[PDB]
């Protein structure tokens, strides 16, 4: 039951799609935080590396940014269709592709290439994030090698995601969500000080990446 | 389909798919071995017969009909690690069991131990409960009665109970068996909606219900949704 | 016919039957699919691009949340335009619909 | 006679002895880990309910959807695996808005699950999947033929007509008590009540607003999910009346 | 969990990408050197034999296009296909944009057409891995290395290869991030003469090329030789 | 040797001694069969099959064994039910496009090419198995009487006598005397096919035949007094 | 439908003229340093430069880098003579004007209904094409500041309405918008 | 080549208060010769439906054909549930437009009851368009017959049936491809009636 | 044991020849309800044993119309029964737009025999699982055939298919010298089928819901009697 | 390709064939030739079968059919157009030479995924 996507177990789920889970859990660590008005994304980062010509949060379009956990070959490639789609929308509709758009199509792409035993299911989990076009509510969602594409408040996914996932599920209130760039930023910083790159996404297609964290983990460390 | 693939071809048949208890398949040594915890406090004396089952007949006792209630559980545990727990069910003056077999998460060697411990401490009238792949009907069975052709047996738990039943310590104890066909993995099985009808009018005889309404309750409690009947109730026209 | 754009709304006053049923029904696709009505930008530009694949004076009209009120026509050769005033029984477009006067 | 491993099950093509298809069997395996849906057919409309099961509290519950829109008159419960779902429900959607461009006329739901059981039975000849669906949907509609009906569609192809249906995780107790609980009489508010009722025993946690939510279908009023306020209201008049 | 590249262990890796990837490490070393005004290419012609023509025989380093060099490690046979690929997808770029391919793209296409052998199961992953040295205004000189599971890295001094941990050590330890082209090669000959399991580093076994001022120029034995000696190799 | 284990479990495999076990199954499965006997005559052939019959509730007239690929041609197999009557079918195909073409009743040595090579394609590829039936087939054409018997391998030859299902080497050690012993009528083999099916033997006797001059080149079965003459012979 | 182009020693300044009455025709943004303004039949036109726009930005995105004006003017070029391969030849005559933040130079490119790139100092299409040129061509200069330009631009529609528009200026601030012809 | 012929003729749907009628002469004609002079031009679809296609018989005879085979196609999907006149003329528009490049060149009229019961008509326009009409006629004596026609309309099903065969029996008289036959159909509640009349022959 | 190697799909051949993967396609029949098929020379009837996935859900349809003169029963799987059943129904229409004939019961049964045996000769797919009793009334008179996965069509004067089918079978050969006299008495003819059918039950009896019949002949196109018209045949 | 936010419209982006402006109602107009020499060869090809059917039964096309199949379907190179060595051997092209030999005939949808999607039609 365990090498093929086409056979149920006996009790009742796809070993092959699971599997592709366990390589996301061995990627790298990525984060993600919902505020009032803002969403805040941060992961987890040799020698003789050349530092000016890496970032793992790639944007989508001017508006829509999306975070990965797992192999970074599929990743690189799975973003490449979702820019495609993104311009494509773009182009036959005249509006920017909705945020629950896009990782339903990016849900698509990955459930799609497990409709068949001759191919490889991505084993990348997608951790999208950004505002609806002329819209101010923040929107994040991940995305899963099975394809199943869920909205979250704050999520992790990769190495340490369950001890940085109960972290953040005490830390962070539904109805109590921060409502300050600094406090979501705060909390991101702080979620990945358990195991440093932070990126903020404000509406109206503002994209920054922060420099210069020292001081939030300095302010952090000492409390 | 225009071709097969050359590479898709099926592992032995001679060994099974059994769950792996040590990832150290490599191992030298003798390996741990499990341990049964049956619990004391039970007055078995007050029960006149008692019943072993696995849990795909859970429909044949309906908690609405027979009152069934918990006096306990069974715990084992196993350190490499392991740990399972059965409940233990009664009803009047019957003693019944059920493992909730499986066979993915739950290796045989619980259910070996768990026949040895359930013998070495009933040591009433058997009731034995099962079903298997190797049987083309229903058979009725005790210690001096065999009904099996050559051909058919009976493996998993129901065999580690039958087992201590006939041979090892405790031998000789007399009980009677019903064993309808089935096929599946352990703890998977399915049963035809002929088996269940034949199933649930004599197991009725012994147990001594009104065939009835016994037959009414069960027929809803196996149908409406049960890991026995499966997609069997659509599946079919 | 004319159509025009103002504070309160919008005023309207007076092969393409189907194009234009049919078109209900991509919208009602859409509807669904985004759980959220379909822009008037994004209706013209469908049928924009529809109108030049197979080479129909239409006309588009709504109010939207964020779009508000907005008038686009599309000419029977692929031309989509946008207008606060158009001019080729009296309706009133509100965010919760049409009203007929 | 020698106890040997059987390849019966592990293929989709494979007839076991007495003729048991066990991929389509273990399918049905999957819809239990499927979150809870319960659905009651009844005049004055159907009621659906499901369990939202949040997987964990950060998890935004007001929008997990188990149940989707088809048409203005028909809704949809869904339990197993969503990813699946989701091919069917476009699919579903697809054939209500064609029928309707075709002869300008609401889908007959009884001829919407016909079409959708066709989509499900494509992992033999109608192929386009490798394994069957491991998702089992349950619609819920009015067609002013029938009236308002509620229809259980399994991955295997086959639909039936349910008074009163309930799938995914403890399906087995919440059709028991259905049975208990069901009848003719039984009116639209009683049966929102006994969907959170239903609910109450099967969910594995507390019931709330933000884990359970109800739809209806109404001649009147159509497919239309209840908000947040009216469920509390429910759930609160439902221990009340316990 | 190995017989195909399209099945995922329950640990979640794949064990026939990682067989190609440990194919590379019985391969020549090549080591790729990035200095502040060019770079440096060198790799270990390990297929020796005096009979065979160490001249007009380049086997590792290949020229892609004008100011773009890859260094060769693993299956020589599949890095041709690549190449002849990626000398298609330059020139493509030129006739469209009229303007020299980023090696940031050129490197981008090539991991993604490796990474897409990795996720067929009748394609088995191309064993081989390389070393991208280019230059474009971009970025001016930059250095990549791409691997069989079809991701890529940018790097300052990268080895790859036969060795590459005992090679990368050597090039932590002494590369200063403000040398010059010629302080690049003396290390890049210096890193493999160490490194190599032969007794003696001779030009026959060895290749070189380099991209500086903007010229690339791929060492003929004959000068091989004589910086060898200058070097005191 | 007769299983060839490991290479027994797939089609269009050699084993270690150059066989192909699975069309050697494969004609273990036409040996259960019905047996089935024909005869070549100086004007014709007979087939003749024992039907063993199932139950009262088949219609009799309905349930014909020997099947009619063309007017002029008679079939009969042995061995599975649905590749026999997919082959009879293929073969009736077959037999009218000839005729449609050429404008001519297809010959038999023509046909029964035509079946080898359908047969044989079927133990070239591993998606598909050998059919299970060896089918026995003849007729009359511009060059006589024509008897043929192919295989599941797709082998087939001229025979002046044939056999096939579980009673084959009684029927056949008959079948030889009778070549043996008159080295035949139209008539006279219809006795003689019906004698042979009883010793080779609750079962009915279904017996057919075509000749050129009895029947003017045409297949017709045997009814009435001819059949009981017959079996009274028999 | 007239587009102009006029290079200035640090910018580019585009002109376009403008049943349904409005109160950006004929002109989309490539990149925010590039401008591109396009005239001919109406629909099949701005499809192209509809794609166009997407594509261009479509590489911004994937890089996050500017694409040169110059690679720029050549994509369109080989867009346009492939999309004329299967079809009818259509009037349309595209104006791509940028700054070159890399050599900090402005461009201005001309491309025809055929496929042909022309970088110019100045260019126009259209009714503008007529006479235009004998002004142009006598007042222009390679010095000529921005501010001067709108003067000649200024100037120059004024006669193109003797005998008969917004106007948009690339620069290293990038596209701007102007009411002063 | 030319694909297209021409059969001339003329049809005639009235949509009465409660009851529904279709008329068409029977004469089938190419180029002033009688090809013959009862061909039935009126065509009874089941349903309380009534159809007919005029213009070219080719055109026409097919159009009714994969009419007829969608009814049944719509008895086996929808349990044999009767199919609204509505449902049909949207499915009849589906089948006009599905040929647009090369369309039909059929004026045909579909006549019946609508839901609550009244008189029903609706014509097609040869690329699929249609509209709800009170009454209609189409062919070559049209012209002649909807102006008398609207004189004494704008009524029983008996009464009506006499200004339809005046009707005819002026356009005969004028006309020349106009037939020497009359068949109406009659819609209702009850069911659809056939009656046949004779015109003149020449 | 010698069994699991050979029974992989339907492609293998076990060495004693047995084909088991389309044995087992043919014990489906058994998981599912019984249904009776009996015919008189002018009338056919089906009967047919209707089961619910629960008390609170509606009885499977299990009889299918083709057009107004046949119809069809259905035991065995359900997904093969709708693949069947409507591929059947998508060749009644097609004969008639092209050639304007009703396609004859005997042609029905036989170019859905095809459709079977191809899955029992190729890889992937699978025999199907579902039996089918076809009853109709053409030029020739009354039909009744019973078409098996295994593509075995057999013209019959009355049979049974499906779970415990077995009683049903003996009841109508112990009666079949009587039904077939039932001429000109479509009531009558019912009621012996009914009786046919009883036979087979084990616990549940019958009702308006679960019994579904059919009938047709030449004064009764073929009309399906569920529900309340059923209680006077009980 | 279809655009996947309406299913109705070709993907203008994705279909890199210079905008929409190639819109489908306008490739009617074409050259004489282009529609007979762009299946001369497999009119060929058809006509030969038939010949085989004709004479040497249906069982030689499908033996001769079913072969290709496997030669094309068991052969995926995403780096190369040129046909298979084998196929040349069963269409007997071996040692013939054609204008569609000598002349076999973009950023977005060129890349070897495309063509793993088309070929198995994920």
């Amino acid at each position: 039951y365990d090498r093929a996507l086409s056979i149920f177990s006996p009790d009742g789920h796809i070993f092959q799609v699971e599997y592709a889970l366990e390589a996301v859990k061995r990627g790298t660590c990525a984060v993600g935080v919902k505020g009032k008005n803002c969403v805040v994304l941060g992961c987890e980062r040799l020698k003789l590396q050349d530092t000016r010509i890496t970032s793992k949060v790639s944007k989508i379009d001017s508006h829509v940014v999306l975070s990965f956990s797992g192999l970074n070959a599929d990743s690189r490639i799975l973003i490449e269709k979702a820019r495609v789609e993104a311009q494509s929308h773009r182009l036959t509709l005249e509006d920017p592709v909705t945020v629950e758009y896009l990782t339903r199509y990016v849900a698509g792409v990955q459930q799609r290439y497990t409709q068949s035993g001759g191919v490889r299911p991505f084993g990348v989990s997608t951790l999208i994030a950004g505002f609806d076009p002329r819209d101010d509510e923040p929107k994040l969602y991940q995305t899963e090698p099975s394809g199943i594409y869920s909205s979250w408040s704050a999520q992790t996914i990769g190495r340490n995601s369950k001890t940085v996932r109960e972290f953040l599920e005490k830390n962070y209130d539904r109805k109590e969500p921060p409502a300050t760039v600094e406090e979501c930023v705060k909390l991101t910083v702080r979620s990945l000080l358990e195991v440093i790159e932070i990126t903020v996404v404000k509406p109206d297609s503002d994209i920054v990446a922060l420099s210069s964290e020292e001081i939030n983990q300095y302010v952090t460390q000492i409390e | 389909m225009l071709f097969k693939q050359w590479n898709d071809l099926p592992e032995p048949k001679h060994l099974l798919d059994l769950p792996e208890i040590s990832k150290n398949l490599q191992s030298l040594e003798v390996c741990p071995v499990p341990k049964v915890e049956f619990p004391q406090d039970l007055d078995v004396p007050q029960y006149s017969t008692a019943v072993i089952t696995t849990k795909i007949m859970n429909p044949l006792f309906p908690k609405n009909l027979l009152q069934l209630t918990s006096i306990g559980e069974i715990k084992t545990t196993l350190t490499v690690v392991y740990g399972f727990s059965f409940p233990i069910y009664s009803f009047g003056k019957t003693l019944l069991f059920s493992m909730e077999e499986n066979f993915i998460s739950i290796s045989p060697i619980f259910g070996n131990m768990i026949s040895r411990s359930i013998i070495s401490q009933l040591a009433p009238d058997i009731i034995v409960i099962g079903t298997s792949d190797k049987i083309a009907s229903m058979k009725v069975m005790t210690e001096n009665e065999c009904t099996l052709q050559p051909p058919e047996f009976i493996t998993g738990f129901i065999g580690s109970v039958l087992t201590q039943l006939i041979v090892g310590p405790s031998k000789g104890l007399k009980f009677k068996c019903l064993v309808a066909p089935s096929e599946g993995p352990n703890g998977f099985e399915k049963l035809s909606l002929s088996d269940m009808g034949s199933l649930v009018d004599l197991c009725g005889q012994w147990l001594g219900f009104e065939p009835s309404r016994y037959s009414e309750e069960c027929y809803r409690l196996w149908r409406c949704d049960s890991a026995a009947i499966g997609a069997q109730s659509g599946l079919y026209i | 016919t004319l159509a025009f754009r103002f504070q309160g709304g919008i005023i309207v006053a007076v092969d393409c039957q189907f194009w234009e049923t049919w078109l209900g029904s991509q919208c009602r696709l859409h509807e669904l699919r985004e759980k959220e009505r379909i822009s008037v930008a994004a209706a013209s530009k469908i049928l924009s691009n529809l109108v030049y694949q197979y080479k129909m004076g239409t006309m588009i009209c709504g109010y939207t949340r964020k779009e508000g009120p907005t008038i686009y026509y599309v000419d029977s050769d692929g031309t989509r335009l946008k207008g606060d005033i158009f001019c080729v029984n009296l309706y009133h477009v509100t965010e919760d619909g049409w009203i007929y006067h | 006679m020698f106890l040997t491993r059987s390849e019966y099950d592990r293929g989709v093509s494979t007839f076991s002895p007495e003729g048991r298809l066990f991929q389509v069997e273990y399918s049905l395996e999957a819809i239990k880990l499927g979150s809870t849906a319960i659905g009651i057919a009844t005049k004055e409309g159907v009621v659906l309910g499901v369990e939202k099961r949040a997987t964990s509290p950060l998890l935004e519950s007001d929008s997990i959807e188990k149940i989707v829109e088809i048409d203005r008159h028909i809704g949809c419960a869904m339990s197993g695996l969503t990813a699946d779902a989701r091919s069917m429900i476009e699919h579903a959607r697809t054939a209500a808005v064609t029928h309707n461009l075709y002869y300008d006329e609401d889908i007959n739901v009884e001829s919407l699950t016909q079409s959708v059981c066709d989509l499900a039975l494509r992992f033999g000849e109608g192929r386009l999947m490798s394994r069957p669906f491991g998702v089992a949907l349950l619609i819920a509609g009015h067609d002013a033929d029938d009236g308002y009906q509620l229809f259980h569609a399994e991955p295997s192809g086959t639909f039936y007509r349910y008074n009163a249906k309930a799938i995914g995780s403890g399906s087995e107790g919440a059709q028991a008590e259905l049975l208990n609980e069901w009848h003719s009489s039984l009116t639209l508010k009683e049966a929102e009540l006994l969907v959170l009722k239903i609910l109450k025993q099967v969910m594995e946690e507390k019931l709330d607003e933000n884990n359970a939510q109800l739809s209806c279908i109404t001649k009147q009023d159509g497919f239309k999910i209840y908000d947040n306020e009216k469920t509390a209201e429910l759930i609160k008049e439902l221990k009340e009346k316990e | 969990y190995d017989s195909r590249t399209t099945i995922f262990s329950p640990e979640g890796r794949l064990y026939q990408v990682e067989y190609a990837l440990e194919s590379i490490s019985h391969a020549g070393t090549a080591i790729g050197i990035m200095a502040s005004d060019g770079i440096v290419l060198a790799a270990e012609r390990k297929v020796t034999s005096t009979l065979l023509e160490q001249d007009t025989s380049t086997e590792k380093l290949y020229k892609l296009n004008d100011k773009i060099a890859v260094a060769v490690a693993g299956l020589t046979a599949d890095a041709e296909i690549l190449i002849n690929t990626a000398r298609i997808h330059a020139q493509n770029y030129l006739k469209t944009y009229n303007e020299d391919i980023p090696v940031e793209i050129l490197v981008r296409r090539l991991s993604d057409i490796k990474q897409g052998y990795t996720q067929h199961g009748g394609l088995r992953p191309f064993g081989v891995s390389f070393i991208y040295a280019g230059y474009d205004d971009r970025y001016g000189y930059q250095l990549y290395t791409s691997n069989p599971s079809g991701n890529y890295t940018g790097w300052k001094a990268i080895s790859v290869g036969a060795n590459t941990s005992a090679a990368q050590t050597l090039l932590q330890m002494d590369y200063k991030d403000d040398m010059k082209v010629d302080d690049a090669i003396e290390l890049a000959l210096k890193t493999l003469s160490k490194t190599t399991d032969s007794s003696a580093l001779t030009y026959d076994r060895l290749e070189f090329a380099t991209i500086r001022k903007v010229y690339q120029k791929i060492f003929k034995p004959q000068e091989i030789k004589d910086i060898l000696v200058k070097t005191g190799i | 040797t007769s299983i060839g284990t490991g290479y027994d479990l797939s089609n269009s495999v050699f084993s270690p001694d150059g066989r192909n076990f699975q069309v050697e199954y494969a004609v273990k499965a036409v040996e259960n069969g019905t047996t089935s006997i024909g005869i070549k005559c100086n004007d014709g052939v007979v087939f003749a099959v024992e039907k063993l019959i199932t139950s009262k509730l088949l219609v009799p007239q309905k349930n014909v064994k020997i099947q009619v690929v063309d007017r002029h041609i008679g079939c009969v197999y042995s061995g599975l039910i649905p590749d026999g009557r997919h082959l009879v079918n293929r073969g009736r195909e077959e037999a009218a496009s000839f005729k449609k073409l050429y404008k001519t009743p297809i010959p038999i040595p023509a046909f029964a090419d035509r079946l080898g090579q359908y047969v044989q394609a079927h133990t070239l590829y591993n998606s598909v198995r050998p059919f299970g039936v060896s089918t026995i087939f003849g007729g009359v054409d511009k060059n006589g009487a024509h008897l043929y018997m192919l295989e599941p391998s797709g082998s087939y030859w001229g025979y002046k006598g044939a056999a096939t299902g579980k009673g084959r080497q009684s029927a056949k050690a008959e079948l030889e005397k009778l070549v043996d012993h008159h080295p035949l009528s139209a008539r006279e083999a219809v006795k003689q096919a019906a004698k042979i099916i009883y010793l080779a033997h609750d079962f009915e006797l279904e017996i057919s035949w075509c000749s050129l001059s009895e029947t003017n080149g045409l297949h017709k079965f045997v009814k009435g007094d001819l059949l009981q003459e017959a079996i009274d012979f028999a | 439908d007239i587009i102009l182009g006029i290079r200035v020693q640090d910018s580019v300044i585009l002109a376009s003229s403008k049943g349904i009455s409005v109160l950006d025709d004929k002109t989309r943004q490539l990149s925010p340093h590039t401008l591109m303004s396009f005239a001919g039949e109406a629909g099949d036109t701005v499809q192209f430069a509809e794609y166009i726009q997407a594509n261009i930005q479509l590489y911004s995105i994937r890089e996050d880098y500017e694409l040169s004006p110059q690679a720029v003017s050549s994509f369109v070029r080989q867009e346009l003579a492939k999309s004329i391969r299967s079809r009818r030849p259509y009037q349309v005559n595209v104006l791509i004007g940028g700054y070159d933040k890399k050599k900090n130079k402005p461009e201005l490119y001309q491309i025809d209904y055929l496929g042909t790139k022309v970088e110019l100092p100045y260019g126009a299409h259209g009714y503008s094409g007529f006479y235009t040129f004998f002004l142009l061509d006598h007042h222009y200069r390679p010095d000529m500041t921005t501010e001067e330009g709108l003067d000649l631009l200024k100037l120059c529609v004024q006669e193109l309405e003797k005998r008969m528009v917004i106007v948009k200026i690339v620069d290293k601030d990038g596209i701007r918008q102007v009411d002063d012809f | 080549f030319n694909p297209y012929g021409d059969n001339g003729g003329t049809i005639l749907g009235i949509a009465g208060e409660d009851f529904a009628v279709l008329a068409g002469d029977t004469r089938n004609i190419t180029d002033y010769s009688i090809n013959s002079r009862y061909e039935p031009k009126v065509f009874d679809c089941g349903d309380n439906i009534v159809m007919s296609a005029n213009g070219f018989a080719a055109d026409g005879d097919a159009l009714v054909k994969r009419f007829k085979n969608s009814v049944k196609w719509y008895h086996f999907d929808h349990n044999d549930k009767k199919l609204s006149i509505n449902s049909a003329a949207r499915n009849i528009q589906h089948l006009l437009y599905g040929k647009r490049f090369f369309p039909y060149y059929v004026h045909t009229i579909i006549a019946g009851l609508d839901e609550d019961g009244k008189g029903a008509v609706y014509s097609f326009d040869p690329v699929g368009s249609y509209e709800r009409e009170q009454c209609r006629a189409g062919g070559a004596a049209a012209s002649l017959i909807m102006p008398f026609l609207d004189n004494q309309v704008n009524l029983s099903v008996e009464e009506v049936i006499k200004l339809v065969r005046d009707s005819f029996t002026s356009a005969t008289e004028r006309h020349i491809q106009v037939g020497d036959g009359l068949e109406i159909l009659i819609v209702t509640k009850d069911g659809v009636r056939k009656e046949f009349y004779e015109l003149k022959r020449d | 044991m010698f069994r699991n190697n050979y029974d992989g799909d339907t492609v293998t051949f076990s060495p004693t020849g047995r084909l088991f993967q389309v044995e087992y396609a043919l014990e489906a029949i058994k998981q599912g309800s019984v249904t009776v098929g009996l015919r008189s020379n002018t009338h056919a009837v089906l009967v047919a044993l209707k089961r619910n996935a629960d008390e609170l859900s509606s009885y499977q349809k299990k009889i299918i119309k083709c057009d107004e003169h046949m119809g069809l029963s259905l035991a065995g799987l359900a997904p093969d029964a709708r693949v069947l059943s409507n591929y059947l129904r998508q060749q009644c229409n097609y004969s008639s737009l092209v050639f304007n004939r009703k396609l004859a019961v005997e042609r029905a049964g036989h170019l859905l025999c095809d459709k079977a045996q191809k899955n029992t000769q190729s890889y992937g797919g699978r025999p199907y699982g579902v039996g089918l009793l076809i009853i109709g009334y053409d030029k020739s008179g009354a039909h009744l055939l019973e078409f098996q996965p295994s593509g075995n069509v057999t013209e019959l004067y009355g049979t049974a298919i499906g779970a415990r089918s077995q009683g049903a079978k003996t009841y109508l050969e112990r009666t079949l010298d009587t039904f077939i006299k039932i001429d000109g008495n479509p009531d009558e003819l019912i009621k012996a089928g009914v009786e046919a059918i009883s036979q087979s039950l084990r616990d549940e009896s019958l009702t308006v819901d679960n019994l579904s019949i059919a009938i047709v002949g030449k004064d009764t196109p073929f009309t399906i009697y569920d529900g309340e018209a059923v209680a006077k045949y009980i | 390709v279809l655009s996947s936010a309406v299913p109705s419209l070709p993907d203008t982006l994705r279909q890199q064939e210079g905008g929409a402006v190639p819109l489908s109602t306008q490739l009617n107009d074409r050259h004489p030739l282009e529609s007979t020499l762009k299946n001369w060869e497999t009119t060929q090809r058809q006509r030969q079968m038939e010949q085989y059917r004709q004479i040497f039964g249906i069982a030689e096309p499908m033996k001769r059919t079913m072969e290709m199949e496997i030669v094309n379907r068991t052969d995926f190179n995403p780096l190369s157009t040129n046909g298979s060595i084998h196929r040349d051997i069963l269409l007997n092209k071996e040692c013939s030479i054609d204008w569609e030999d000598v002349y076999p005939g973009t950023m977005v949808g060129d890349d070897v995924h495309s063509k793993i999607e088309k070929q198995l039609g994920i």
